[PDB]
């Protein structure tokens, strides 16, 4: 997942 | 805008991000990802049209954020670019581009596109 | 990266972009277009990964520019994502965003996508 | 899928597309912009996955209209690239791509990015 | 344009696309990915304008590919949509678009944007 | 205003 | 034209 | 790798 998201 | 854009966004993710427009064109915030978290934030800077058209017209903007803070480096940016609509209903209308690091070999791989809306509520 | 980013760019149509990476990330420059005359200059804020990966991978980052300056207000920004290699021949290859502030019904055409390739020649 | 896909979309601004999903991944059709009159009717024409993930996922897609038929000629194209997602509320999420034939002086601006979600309601 | 489009085309990566530009705007052909072996074949199916403008201005056209034949399923399709240049040096610039299908988690990197430059050459 | 959307 | 170019 | 390149 990527922070952008998470 | 200016006085209109400053503040908290959320998108239908949950992203939240607080900018403040200033005077003369900056965006400065953090942007921070879903849990919400101490620090799942990250900067922010961007820069927006602070003399927009007097018609109905949006207000463009764009603005930044590298993926890298002091808990998490992901490695990469994403970049937003779009306008901001004010009234009732205000929203950011986007469409971003996320771009990773990569080797010369991967590269056609490092660009994934993608849209966001953000609104006050 | 940082120390090789900051400097002048140029993309293959002459337009030439001054940056300064700094410690922490924080990327800010000028943006100048074609002719080159005295305020064809723009202000550009933007970020960078500055704890990059140390295999051959390239340098995340990402600038905006708002087309508004004391000459000329074009109602619009353009946001580059992309990466910075550097080497014998550095260079930053992107994909831009250039997004119009547009009326609600206008808005469909209100952004239009490309991509730069900055060289420091 | 395939059998999934064929059929009337619509999208949040009315346009319409008629597809045919064919057992080999070919997907033929007519896109027909807002009034819905007798022709605002293009043909198009793109491929689908015909053997998707068995799991969760979505069935990739894309398709292309030239902006040309027997009463208008707009010197442009369009892709819609995207996944299909069948269930109660099936769904087709798309990124589009609008180039416009340009003179090698005005390609910058020949690409409009954008997005479209497109439902059988 | 059609007689013009018409025949082999390579990127600056080595990947083959044969078209048949038909008198009615239809493309159709096959992609072959480097290595250039038996089948990495794909076949592509897209638009073109057929009655394009007499000024210098390019020919919009656009094409998709999925990647799925008989020896590979990558579960993806690829939109390049762009404009067709001819002359001495003729050439097809594009932007592309590829999706891969997801699941409804995932979709935030499901599109890769980038593109691609092909010569008869 | 262009085919796509009228 | 626009400043991104002139 | 992805077909589109190999």
């Amino acid at each position: 997942c990527h922070p952008q998201f998470c | 805008a200016e006085a209109g854009i400053t503040g908290t966004w959320y998108n239908q993710l949950g992203s939240t991000f607080i900018v403040t427009a200033g005077a003369d064109g900056a965006l400065t915030g953090t942007y921070e990802s879903a849990v919400g978290n101490a620090e799942s934030r990250y900067v922010l800077t961007g820069r927006y049209d602070s003399a927009p058209a007097t018609d109905g017209s949006g207000t463009a903007l764009g603005w930044t954020v590298a993926w890298k803070n002091n808990y998490r480096n992901a490695h990469s940016a994403t970049t937003w670019s779009g306008q901001y609509v004010g009234g009732a209903e205000a929203r950011i209308n986007t469409q971003w581009l996320l771009t990773s690091g990569t080797t010369e070999a991967n590269a056609w791989k490092s660009t994934l596109v993608g849209h966001d809306t953000f609104t006050k509520v």
